[PDB]
RNA sequence: CGCUCAUAGCGACGCUGCUUUUUGAUCCUUCGAUGUCGGCUCUUCUUAUCAUUGUGAAGCAGAAUUCACAAAGUGUUGGAUUGUUCACCCACUAACAAGGAACGUGAGCUGGGUUUAGACCGUCGUGAGACAGGUUAGUUUUACCCUACUGUUGUCAAUUGUUUGCGUAAUAGUAGCAUGAUUUAGUACGAGAGGAACUGUCAUGCCGGAUCACUGGUCUGUAGGUUUAUUUGACAAAAUAGUGACCUGCCGCUACCAUCCGUUGGAUAAUGGCUGAACGCCUCUAAGUCAGAAUCCAUUCUAGAAAC
RNA sequence: CUAUGACUCUCUUAAGGUAGCCAAAUGCCUCGUCAUCUAAUUAGUGACGCGCAUGAAUGGAUCAAUGAGAUUCCCACUGUC
RNA sequence: GACGGUGGCCAUGGAAGUCGGUAUCCGCUAAGGAGUGUGUAACAACUCACCUGCCAAAUGGACUAGCCCUGAAAAUGGAUGA
């Protein structure tokens, strides 16, 4: 194995786990989540969780930095 | 022609057109040479064989 | 009436139909294999534990595959294999009624052992004073007479004998207040070659480098877990109340017909789900690894490339129930009886084979460290989370 | 029927359904639905349906299509499960959506095959492998 | 070669018809002639007749 | 009949049988009520063996069949139509063989039929009404008892030390079964057309035992978020909505909806021989004995005896 | 008789099934025949109809609207399987 | 050892004892059917019928009925009562 971008995150994929999709256009679409695979679904950056850190930093307490906007 | 046949490999990156690995497999029998000249336009029937 | 069909196996091997709660909650040996090779260091039997499994990649060597070399990944278990100390010798004797426990012979070495086969003596269910030394323990210095007395007894009478060993645990952080004991029968070379090698191992407490290979084919014992009082549905595999508008929660439906007028001791039935001992057989090992403690700790896989950077191999954090390695392990190929509080009695094949893929020795590649949600790829993952930031993670939890 | 595979079987049986499942015909022959009417080696049990192939042959029909090819059995090949797999390697390759095309009794497929095709798939049949220029 | 339909094979040789009707074009510019010889494959019959 | 040729394979006219899986004959048991039929479910059983294995025949060159034996160890399917077995097509397949077991199985099911009350049609009947004539709607009750069985406590009080280790293994059960591709080999075989095997190699079907490294599944982890309505003056933080809904989602449990694992010795059967008589020869047999099945029994595997 | 039986002749019990309609909830034979619908249909639907034993207020034929009505077929949110 | 007239006559290039058919007779001998099969394109060759050598005293058929076997398969395990 290899490390690989899940091309719809910054969360490459650890060189062993996750899931694989191809798609009616043929891509490779490596994942290693479900809440991954939804977004792409769905079109859009995490914004129902916690767990990816783009939705801590724009709702403060972790990453204290640009906090107003 | 209808591009990626390989997923993440070195075929895609190379894209030959008949360089170095097309030359390859043509001395034990020549892939897909067009041996008799085929239709390319529609068919007109007036084959014989013949002396 | 015909049948109607063909297949109706008796849902279920009819080959463990008492289905008990078995007894021994470490694999509990009936069988060993026998020889008279002068290679005589093998001992049939080691005991590890198990604390979870891993996952790694590993290129195969099986040609006349679709490839005969290719990277796949394979599941792997991994069990803590600490010490086993050898307290005495057993002999037997050959007999019509099978063999017989004449009376043990135990040296002295280590006595942690004994206060596991203890407090449950007199009134009020337990005390913890002795009142019994009446199948138990001997002296020391006053003790070794009776084993040269007895010793030379053991080598005439040709029956076999096997090693009193035991595990250690208490070493681990499991803590364990069952007595952990077991038997392995010393194969290979004479019997007073046996015995003698028996007496010199009390001098000594083995390991199972000298037992395995790290390609070797072992038949794991354990206690499969103990899932509870449960359904015909879940105990076998039959098919279940036909219909929504039907009238049960849990049942077969036909149980043996008026047929011959009571029921048939084999028809599906629930009862409580199998805790049984099973042998699983010719489990390859991949490999066996060095002990943790006293360095080794950061070392479970060597170089960069084939062992990749260095690690130990275990799977993170305390656990909120579980287990978690530091001593040296074996990688045997998917799956074992039960979960991890469990003791794999381990015993070599009886027929120890040849084939193709029994013995072909094996290399690994990338290897796995476990849960997704709030830790990633050991070390690695450690470094760029960190990066990442502090206050997002890191990738420790106690 | 046919029947050749592989080296191996390309290993364990996935579907996207068994019996009863519409997918694409992916075919410049003008069937435009393939559904299933069974599959081919599927010995099966007791209440089981004969389930999806891999990349494996099926009885199918045309159940949308050109009426010539409508009606009458055809003998098809699966191409991608819409329902994922592992395969021998720690991949698991899933799909948008079912789909096949109809072929041959030697497996051979008739036009050109359109989209992706699973590559176990192109190793069962090489007429499928020579038959397009999607091999993922 | 092999090409504008030929099929070799050695069951034939052991003995074997698998008649055929083809032809390669066979010409030879060698020295200073030319050699029409060319590939007749007649695929006849078993039988005595007018075929 | 079968070119030839009674018995390879059939086998007229005729005779002897078995069988209780057809239905009748019967009315011995039950009318102070055995719950009628079918289908689902599930075990076990019989062989009259469909496949399988080992074999013997052929009108057996090969492939392909056909016939015989041993043999029930293991397998014996998905649908369409019908209340339905029976039936009747499609479809895969190694094969889709026959059956039994109160016409196995209604305190296991639905009730599709049949068997009541309501009705409709037809026919019959002056009519009340009849119809193995159709049609349509028409409550499937009770186990808390005894046993048998599943699993579990308890006892083992003469399993002998006020008691407890580690063992033994009698007894019982027992599991793996089968295919495909490839090699062999386009070789043998065969006029040709076609077209094999023993062995090896890699996979699959079903089945059986585990497991959860991976992935998928789920959510009272009410773990986090998103949002509705409401309430707590607002912000906030909470509640109610009997888990408010929605998206994620851990541990956990689990999916040929994932993964890993399922051996080897003797004993025989048919059958093929060997020496070899009865019967100077001759004969697989009588004495004697060689090979030899999915068989048998052990090995391996589950339980562990008022057994040690 | 080329014939479905228009038409004639006769017999009983007076008349002798007209228009319609149908294997219909009415048809035993019957899974009727032909046609479609299906991969496959004793199911449905169109047609045929010497109709066991249809049929004109015993009411015949059709049909909008309606129907916890009976049947089928297709799309129909796929834990019935 | 198992000969001759002789390839008897037919059919038939040929089928000579023997695709197949018919008549089926005699010579010489202890002994040999115009021939039981195998075989040969067909002849032959072998084998039989038929005769003698040796071994050295029993042998051959055809039925009859006593026990045993074959026939002789069905369904929970299994009954000369054990």
């Amino acid at each position: 194995m290899k490390t690989s971008l899940c091309n719809y995150s910054e969360f490459k994929i650890y060189p062993a786990r996750g899931m694989k999709f191809v798609r009616g256009d043929s891509k490779v679409f490596h994942f290693i989540n479900t809440k991954v695979e939804s977004l792409f679904f769905r079109k859009i950056n995490p914004r129902d969780i916690r767990w990816s850190m783009v939705y801590r930093r724009i709702y403060k307490n972790t990453t204290t930095d640009v906090s107003a906007k | 022609a209808p591009l990626e046949p390989t997923q993440d490999g070195s075929a895609i990156e190379t894209c030959p057109k008949g360089e170095e690995p097309r030359g390859d497999e043509q001395q034990v029998e020549s892939m897909t040479p067009k041996p008799v000249l085929q239709e390319e336009n529609n068919q007109e029937s007036f084959i014989a064989f013949a002396r | 009436m015909s049948h109607r069909k063909f297949e109706a196996p008796r849902h279920g091997n009819l080959g463990f139909r008492p289905r008990k709660r078995a007894a021994r909650h470490q694999g509990k040996v009936k069988s060993f294999p026998k020889d008279d090779r002068t290679q005589k260091v093998h001992l049939t039997a080691f005991m590890g534990y198990k604390a979870g499994m891993t996952h790694v990649v590993r290129d195969l060597e099986k040609p006349g595959s679709k490839m005969h070399k290719k990277e796949i990944v394979e599941a792997v278990t991994i069990i803590e294999c600490p010490p086993m100390y050898i307290v005495g010798l057993v002999g037997y004797v050959e007999t019509a009624q099978g063999l017989k426990t004449y009376k043990t012979v135990w040296a002295q070495h280590l006595s942690d052992n004994f206060r596991r086969r203890l407090y449950k003596n007199w009134y009020k269910s337990k005390s913890k004073k002795a009142f019994t030394k009446y199948v138990k323990q001997y002296e020391t210095e006053e003790g070794k007479k009776s084993i040269e007395a007895s010793l030379q007894a053991i080598k005439k009478r040709c029956s076999v004998v096997r090693v009193i060993a035991h595990t250690q645990v208490h070493k681990l952080k499991l803590t364990q207040k069952k007595a952990h004991v077991l038997e392995i029968q010393v194969n290979g070379g004479s019997i007073v070659e046996k015995v003698n090698f028996a007496v010199a191992n009390f001098e000594k407490t083995v390991n199972v480098t000298g037992v395995f290979a790290e390609n070797e084919l072992i038949d794991v014992i354990g206690v499969t877990k103990g899932k509870g009082f449960n359904g015909v549905i879940k105990r076998w595999g039959v098919r279940k109340l036909p219909r929504k508008t039907h009238k049960g929660l849990r049942k077969v439906a036909c149980i043996g017909a008026w047929h011959p007028s009571r029921v048939s001791t084999t028809v599906p039935r629930a009862g409580q789900l199998g805790y049984h001992h099973r042998v699983e057989r010719n489990k390859k090992i991949y490999r066996i690894g060095q002990a943790q403690p006293e360095d080794g700790k950061q070392i479970s896989t060597g170089k960069t490339e084939f062992d990749l950077t260095e690690k130990t191999i275990n799977p993170m954090g305390g656990f909120a129930h579980y287990g978690m390695v530091k001593h040296e392990f074996l990688m045997l190929k998917g799956c074992v009886a039960g979960p991890r509080k469990r003791a794999l009695t381990l015993r070599k094949s009886i027929t120890t084979q040849t084939g193709r893929a029994a013995l072909e020795k094996i290399t690994l590649k990338f290897i796995d460290t476990s849960s997704k949600f709030g830790h990633g790829l050991h070390q690695t993952a450690e470094d760029k989370t960190k990066y990442f930031g502090v206050k997002k993670s890191r990738s420790t939890k106690a | 029927m046919s029947k050749a595979q592989a080296v191996g079987s390309n290993y364990r049986v996935s579907l996207g359904l068994p019996v009863g499942a519409v997918m694409n015909s992916a075919d410049n022959s003008g069937a435009k639905n393939l559904y299933v009417i069974a599959v081919k080696g599927i010995k099966g049990r007791l209440n089981r349906l004969p389930s999806a192939g891999v990349g494996d042959m099926v009885m199918a029909t045309v159940k949308k299509g050109k009426p010539e090819l409508r009606k009458k059995v055809c003998t098809g090949l699966v191409v991608r499960q819409r329902k994922h797999w592992k395969r021998k390697d720690g991949v698991y390759i899933y799909f948008e959506d079912n789909a096949g095309v109809m072929c041959n009794p030697k497996g051979e497929v008739k036009g050109n095959i359109l989209g992706p095709v699973a590559k176990e798939c192109s190793d069962l049949w090489p007429k499928v492998a020579t038959n397009a220029g999607t091999i993922v | 070669g092999k090409l504008r339909y030929m099929d070799s094979r050695e069951d034939e040789q052991i003995r074997g018809i698998t008649m055929k009707s083809s032809a390669i074009s066979l010409h030879y510019a060698t020295g200073n002639e030319e050699y029409l010889i060319n590939l007749i494959d007649s695929p006849g019959h078993v039988d005595f007749s007018s075929e």
